[PDB]
């Protein structure tokens, strides 16, 4: 949504903070953002990727080729950008960086 | 907001419209943590030149004196919004004026702490307490043994804001008030300020002790000046600086011209002989080259015969003959001065030539016959 | 020192003892009591011990006495009247109907002058009052023969109506008034006659006056009410108490303050002004006091002593004339009933627990600090309670503000400004695909165009109606209803959903179809059946919004 | 306390009664009675009178059992009783009842002579009615009858007991059950039988029509309110072992509930905010009365005869309001203290008075709003049932309503407080027309809709 | 109808008198001194200036400019010009015996 073309105010997903089942359970019964990273050779990335799209040397075509599946990648192509926040299927917001 | 669609809510939030053609509203309206009831009706057109309005008697009590103002505002104001704004303003004003009536402490902060600090200071100390507990007073000695009292007015919050202090001695006393600052803190500051001026007190002590001090009679501690009789039918008047009480004062005399001059020149010639090391009396006796009457007549010092209006004698030849029919005032007055007084007075009333009205000093019936 | 002393306590049920029915009096040093049951009790006023106890049947309902005769009266409920020797040659006593008289058995009220007797009775639809005689000599206890009766032409039927006796000067358990007030209220006649007057207050609330020296009627001469009885003014709630009181206090104390006293708390009071017209004028008032009012009395110097279910309370009148508002404090004694007020003020009353008691009104070092300690602890006790009130009050105000916005919204919608601007809602026709098929959907959009924030309490409904017709055959899904909790819309913000209109049973879809929006509001959520509803929009989906290409 | 030398205490109409056996040498022990009152001069207690009752037999194991004010039937007058066990040690016991007069003189009203020994779930009621039970055998004896009698219904325990208007004497041992004593055997608006598992003591408030307003408390250290059987307003307790409760008024709306414990401690909790306001410990005994002469009632707390071999020492009294008592000038300030206190109480009172106006205006605005939008019964009634997992709701209607001229619907809505999230609710609408005895004439036209149920059973409940 | 009371008409007698004195032309200045002389002579030596300043500062309404416009003024500006100036002149001289807290707000005016 942060990179959304239309800039729509589609409201936040606000995934369920409980199951129906566990709500029922308790209701009868009476922080650091985790992070991870990897690295890889610029040469490996070029020689694998290259197919020169245009080529903003690295991190950008890296992100495109990582998200060639997710249909909102031709938008990152117009807005070549090495870090964004997508949301999820199942709630919480996530950032990535390249 | 600019348009009265949000503004009326923001500014009359606990007042609600009952009707669709929005003419009849009702409900509460807030000020100073207190809410007051109103029931208001307009005509079908939303003009205020005729608009019905009632309140609570709680409210009309508090708007005693401005009912006319309100009735006039109802005609003058074009918008109800403007009208209610003026109303809130007026309301806050009349509250602050009658603020003696309205007082709600945070007691456990207030009373408990106050008492603990007083127990800390000492039960010997306290002199007085108001039932509101807004006002109190306290005492200090000097090592001389001079008693000096202070009075304290307290706001809603004692530690939050600084209490107002009123003390006998003249200089503009000040003291640091933190929220950490307490009764004992300000008391220690007052104690320092006492001995800061100890000389000036010893000065005034010797003056009033030995001498025919004239009219700071039974003086206070703020009394800077001293009028002293000397010889007969002549009086010096003097004023001191307490930062340098031993210093020369500013001084001069009143009385008869011929008796005045020679002492004037004695002073003019012996002034360089000032010694701010011995008694000021010691300086005075040998600068003016004289000794003084120690209460030459303690009884009949001066039953003053001045106007009391213009504080003068011989007003265009006239004597302040007109007096008070009172044992406690007895004050002479001039015909014309007392006239122009009681004329401008609203309470007065004119007979054919005789007029009656209140004595300026004591407010008792006094009669003037032109 | 102890301003209150308890003498005795009684059998009492839950809730409490009955409003009005119990009554208690004291002669000089004797006390006579009715617990609004069959029983009556008599005790010494010095010693709380008992002297006598009287078993009647048929709940006691009213009492009177006459000191000169050493008798008591009583009104058993469904029977009529009884009367008792106070000398009266366990200490319980029963009664036999040897003592009883005139058991008319339908009558409710009675009063007493010195040697005359007056009664009010429920008949059918029109009640009626009767005047009886009372044997003045040392007689066998009699009425004698009654003298004249009238129909209460007005009243058309727990709460007993009440009677009060009103005499002018020169001539009683009643209340003597002043000549100015007679000439004000009762007219030239009763003044000319020095006629006693009787006021009757009715469970209706209305209130009527009557003249004895005009009320004598017979079998050849009936009691036409249309003149003989008259009405003051309809106190529109039932009647509890009538008095008469002394203002300007500068036994036979001539009053000038008329006092009427309702249940819900309409007090009414009247006085003479005789001003601004060169003639006699009445000063009226119609007060509004607190709570359901139980019991009343009269203390020396315009001091009414009354009870509300919270507490025991008071109103002084002693002085425009007397009083604009009815300000009122307590005395810090509970909600009571059955009060009696004597002068020295001292008084006697009964507590809803069923307890008898007597109200009597008006330095040490190192215990000083204990006194101060107690004071501080007490204030600390009060403080939290005050704070709780404050917090609750905050909540109430918040609710009010919410409400005001809601009202603003509603009015904004209902008045059309070339369009229901502040809220709008659209719907659009959008195809889709599902498991195999080209399904039709309908997007619904909601927009806030104003500043009015729609918040907790609101909720939205839509209802889809798959036809514009009514059938012989009772189709099986006439329409569908989607409802959603709108929550914190905000201004300039927006919600959206999307709906399956489309065919779900046997390939069925027909067109004119319409989709109808609404909002609701829930006065009850924010803390006859209560809620309201707002149309907001209407859109019709037809063939020309579903064609693919 | 019960022994040949121990004593028991009681409160009565602004004073206090001590009932103590004294081994009178010649004699077997004699009951000796003190009637005492609070001073308010020295803030102590004083003997105002005494009485006594001589005893005849040479049998020890005389024993006080209980005491209260009971409202005799022959009079209708509150009066102090005492119950005595008289154990001849023959495995035979008299079980006397006495009641005492204004005269400080006694009067027996039941001998009653049991062979076996009661401990008991013992209690006492209006006509001097003893009520007891040894093993699952509930009995009562009046002073009228003077004979042993049993109760019809069999119970576990008989917690509450007392007269009620239009009924005479009633009891409550099973919340299902609702007895009389005259004609043994209303069970209609009694609590949740779910709560029947937990409640151990009850104290009722008031009665209407059937309906009541009632109070309870569980083994869970709770305190509950009920009106029409509606579980509103629960609190929670510091301590455990809830023995029993009483009430106090303490002036206008300053009401309180006063709970003892078998742990020898207690709580006082305020009304309009179900909440502990104060708590006390070790509590030798407790009593509730206007001991002063102020108008309203107060409470007394007794601490631990560990102190002395003397009862009436070690005391405290408090309204929890302007009253508090117990066992270098400084005087310039007392008047301001009292002034601030009383102004504070005044503002308290006026805040209640003001709060009510707030709520009144709220309701005024409700009705005003509902009128702002704008008679006949276009409905008869609602009904509904479950099927298996598909709730259905429906409506019987009238001739006022004609479906040929108006398309109609029936929505549902949820009260968001229970289910506090976004989610949708969908309901399917069905006309149903029927004919009644064709073989004008009646045509029935009902309207109803269906939806799902397991999605909503989230908080075990909803509305 | 076309009469008003004194705006000081509601006050402590000494201070109200003092105002009625300062009203009186230029010389009213020195009459101010005479008042204080007379009162330090009189039984009430302690003249609470603190009291006085509060009343000076305290606000009250007026309807001036057009007929349809309210505003507020403290006592100090609504009272007549000559009394203002005379008063100010006296204050200069008694400046030692005055409290800063009130003086400051007075000066803000
Ligand atoms: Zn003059
Ligand atoms: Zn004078």
């Amino acid at each position: 949504p942060g990179l959304a073309p239309p800039h729509t105010r589609a409201p936040s997903p606000l995934g369920p903070t409980r199951d129906p089942v566990a709500t029922f359970l308790e209701t009868c019964r009476e922080l650091p953002p985790s992070v991870a990273s990897i690295k890889v050779s610029a040469e490996l990335l070029r020689a694998a990727l290259k197919d020169g799209h245009s080529g903003v040397p690295l991190c950008c075509a890296t992100l495109q080729w990582l998200l060639a599946e997710n249909a909102a990648v031709d938008v990152v192509r117009a807005r070549a950008l090495s870090s964004i926040q997508g949301v999820a299927p199942d709630g919480a917001n996530v950032h990535l960086i390249v | 907001m600019a348009v009265t669609e949000a503004s009326l809510l923001r500014q009359c939030p606990l007042l609600l419209p009952q009707n669709r053609s929005k003419t009849v509203y009702e409900g509460f309206i807030s000020a100073q943590g207190r809410d007051f009831h109103l029931r208001i009706v307009l005509p079908e057109d939303l003009q205020l030149k005729n608009a019905r309005l009632l309140c609570s008697w709680q409210l009309r009590t508090i708007l005693s004196g401005y009912h006319r103002i309100v009735q006039q505002r109802m005609q003058h104001s074009p918008d109800l919004m403007s009208f209610m704004m003026e109303l809130k303003m007026l309301l806050e004003v009349a509250l602050k004026n009658r603020q003696e009536l309205y007082a709600l402490p945070p007691p456990p902060q207030f009373y408990s702490s106050l008492i603990e600090e007083i127990g800390t200071l000492g039960w010997d100390k306290l002199v007085y307490a108001d039932t509101c507990f807004s006002t109190i007073k306290l005492k200090a000695e000097d090592a001389s043994g001079r008693e000096h009292l202070i009075t304290l007015k307290l706001k809603a919050k004692y530690p939050a804001e600084s209490p107002d202090y009123f003390v006998d001695f003249p200089v503009p006393f000040c003291a640091s008030w933190t929220p950490q600052s307490s009764l004992i803190s300000i008391y220690s500051q007052f104690l320092a300020a006492i001995e800061s001026l100890k000389a000036f007190w010893d000065v005034m002590d010797e003056i009033d002790e030995k001498t025919w001090v004239l009219e700071p009679e039974k003086p206070p501690r703020s009394a800077t000046a001293r009028r002293i009789a000397l010889g007969n039918n002549v009086s010096i008047n003097i004023e001191v600086d307490p930062r340098h009480p031993t210093m020369l004062p500013e001084c001069f005399f009143l009385g008869a011209d011929h008796v005045v001059k020679p002492l004037g020149i004695k002073l003019s010639r012996n002034i360089h002989l000032w010694d701010p090391e011995n008694s000021v009396l010691q300086n005075l006796k040998d600068v003016l080259e004289i000794d003084f009457p120690a209460r030459a007549i303690l009884e009949k010092s001066d039953f003053t015969m001045d106007c009391g209006i213009c504080y003068a004698y011989q007003l265009d030849g006239t004597i302040p003959d007109q007096v008070c029919d009172n044992s406690q005032c007895g004050q002479p007055f001039h015909q014309i001065c007392l006239y122009e007084w009681l004329r401008g007075l609203l309470t007065s009333r004119q007979s054919f030539n005789i007029i009656f009205g209140e004595c300026p000093y004591c407010s008792k019936p006094i009669t003037l016959k032109m | 020192a102890p301003r209150v002393r308890y003498l005795a306590g009684f059998c009492c049920p839950l809730g409490g003892l009955a409003a009005g029915k119990p009554r208690v009096l004291c002669h000089e040093a004797e006390v006579f009591l009715s617990t609004g049951s069959e029983l009556v009790y008599v005790y010494d006023q010095e010693g709380g011990l008992l002297t006598a106890a009287f078993r009647f049947p048929d709940q006691v309902w009213h009492l009177e006495l006459l000191a000169p005769r050493r008798l008591l009266y009583a009104l058993c409920a469904r029977r009529g009247l009884y009367c008792l020797s106070l000398d009266h040659p366990s200490p319980v006593i029963p009664v036999d109907p040897d003592a009883c008289i005139l058991p008319d058995a339908a009558l409710c009220a009675f009063t007493l002058l010195d040697s005359v007797l007056v009664t009010l009775v429920q008949g059918p639809a029109r009640w009626k009052m009767q005047l009886f005689e009372q044997p003045c000599p040392g007689e066998d206890p009699r009425p004698g023969g009654q003298i004249g009766e009238v129909e209460l032409s007005s009243y058309t039927p727990h709460f007993l109506p009440v009677l009060c006796s009103v005499s002018p000067s020169g001539s009683s358990g009643g209340f003597t008034l002043e000549d100015a007030l007679f000439g004000l209220l009762f007219g030239a006649d009763a003044t000319l006659l020095q006629s006693p007057v009787v006021l009757c207050g009715l469970p209706d609330g209305q209130l009527c006056c009557v003249i004895l020296k005009a009320l004598v009627t017979s079998r050849s001469a009936p009691g036409d009410p249309n003149a003989l009885v008259k009405i003051l003014h309809h106190l529109e709630e039932p009647v509890i108490f009538i008095g008469a009181l002394k203002t300007e206090p500068q036994e036979d104390v001539h009053c000038d303050c008329l006092v009427a006293f309702g249940h819900h708390g309409r007090m009414l009071a009247i006085k003479a002004s005789w001003d601004e017209s060169g003639k006699l004028v009445p000063e009226l008032r119609e007060y509004c006091l607190p709570g359901p009012v139980l019991c009343a009395a009269c203390g020396g110097g315009g001091r009414v002593y009354h009870s509300t279910p919270s507490d025991l309370c008071v109103v002084d009148l002693s002085r425009q004339p007397e009083e604009g508002p009815g300000g009122l404090p307590p005395m810090l004694c509970p909600a009571s009933l059955n009060i009696c007020s004597v002068v020295s003020t001292k008084l006697l009353a009964l507590s809803a627990k069923g307890r008898l008691m007597t109200c009597s009104l008006d330095m040490t070092t190192e215990s000083a600090g204990q006194k101060i300690k107690e004071l501080l602890s007490g204030i600390g006790n009060i403080s939290e309670r005050v704070s709780f009130l404050k917090k609750a009050v905050d909540q109430r105000n918040k609710a009010l503000t919410s409400l005001n916005e809601a009202m603003n919204v509603s009015c904004a919608l209902l008045s059309s400004g070339t369009g229901p601007r502040p809220i709008s809602c659209t719907t659009s026709t959008t195809w889709s695909r599902l498991q195999t098929q080209d399904v039709l959907m309908a997007t619904c959009v909601l927009e806030n165009s104003s500043s009015f924030s729609l918040d907790q309490g609101w909720t939205l409904c839509i209802q889809v109606l798959t036809s514009s017709c009514a059938l012989d055959l009772d189709s099986a899904c006439s329409a569908i209803t989607y409802t959603i909790p709108v929550d914190q819309l905000g201004p300039g913000a927006r919600r959206e959903v999307t709906l399956p209109l489309g065919p779900g049973e046997n390939g069925g879809l027909d067109l004119p179809v319409t989709v109808s929006c609404t909002l609701f509001y829930s006065l009850r959520e924010v803390v006859e059946q209560e809620g309201v509803c707002l149309p907001l929009s209407r859109h019709t989906v037809d063939m020309l919004q579903c064609l693919r290409f | 306390m019960s022994s040949n030398e121990q004593e028991r205490l009681l409160c009565y109409n602004g004073e206090v009664l001590v009932f103590q056996l004294s081994k009178g040498n010649t004699k077997t022990p004699i009951l000796h009675v003190r009637r005492m009152v609070f001073d308010r001069g020295t803030k102590v207690f004083v003997q105002k009178s005494t009485g006594f009752f001589t005893i005849k037999e040479e049998n020890s194991h005389l024993k006080i059992m209980c005491c209260n004010c009971v409202s005799d039937f022959r009079t209708g007058i509150n009066l102090p009783y005492i119950v005595i066990e008289k154990n001849k040690k023959n495995n035979v016991f008299e079980y006397f009842l006495l009641i005492l007069h204004s005269t400080n003189k006694f009067e027996m009203r039941l001998s009653f002579k049991l062979g076996y020994e009661m401990k008991d779930g013992l209690r006492v009621l209006n006509g001097p009615l003893i009520l007891w039970r040894h093993v699952k055998a509930f009995f009562f004896i009046s002073s009228q009858t003077g004979k042993v009698v049993s109760v019809s219904g069999n119970f576990s325990s008989i917690q509450w007991a007392g007269e009620i208007e239009n009924l005479g004497m009633v009891l409550l041992g099973l919340k299902e059950c609702c007895l009389s004593e005259e004609e043994c055997t209303s069970d209609i608006y009694i609590i949740p039988p779910a709560y029947s598992s937990v409640v151990t003591y009850v104290h009722i408030c008031a009665t209407e029509i059937l309906r009541i307003s009632l109070i309870a408390l569980t083994r869970k250290n709770q305190l509950i309110s009920f009106q029409n059987g509606t579980p509103k307003n629960v609190c929670q307790l510091p301590f455990g072992d809830p023995c029993a409760v009483q009430l106090m008024d303490s002036g206008g709306g300053n009401l309180f509930f006063v709970v003892s414990f078998i742990s020898n401690n207690a709580c006082a909790v305020w009304k309009e905010s179900f909440q502990v306001a104060a708590k006390w410990e070790k509590l030798s005994l407790v009593l509730i009365d206007d001991f002063i002469g102020s108008g309203t009632e107060q409470v007394l707390l007794l601490f631990k005869d560990s102190l002395n071999s003397d009862c009436l020492t070690s005391f405290k009294i408090t309204d929890l309001g302007k009253i508090n008592y117990s066992s270098e000038n400084r005087y310039l300030v007392v008047p301001p203290l009292e002034t601030g206190l009383k102004v504070c109480f005044s503002s308290f009172r006026e805040l209640r008075q003001h709060l009510l106006l707030k709520e009144k205006i709220i309701s005024k605005s409700y009705k005003a709003l509902i009128n702002l939008v704008q008679s006949e019964q276009l409905v008869e009634k609602i009904w509904y049932r479950v099927i298996d997992d598909s709730l259905v709701v429906g409506v019987k209607t009238t001739s006022s309503l004609k479906l040929s001229l108006n398309d109609v619907t029936l929505s549902l809505l949820m009260d968001q407080a229970h289910d506090s999230r976004f989610r949708l609710l969908k309901c399917q609408n069905r006309v149903i027309k029927l004919s009644t005895n064709p073989f004008k004439k009646e045509c029935v036209q009902i309207i109803t809709a269906v939806t799902s149920l397991s999605p909503l059973l989230t908080f075990s409940k909803f509305c | 109808e076309g009469v008003e009371p004194a705006p000081w008409a509601q006050l402590e007698a000494p201070a109200r008198l003092l105002l009625q004195a300062l009203q009186a032309g230029p010389e009213g200045a020195r009459r101010g001194l005479g008042v204080l002389r007379a009162l330090g002579s009189r039984g009430w030596e302690p003249f609470d200036w603190g009291r006085l300043l509060e009343a000076l500062c305290r606000e009250e309404p007026v309807v001036q400019g057009p007929d349809g416009r309210l505003e507020l003024k403290p006592l100090l500006l609504r009272l007549p010009r000559i009394c203002q100036r005379n008063l100010m002149s006296l204050l200069m001289a008694v400046r030692p015996s005055l409290p800063e807290s009130g003086l400051l707000s007075v000066l803000q005016i």
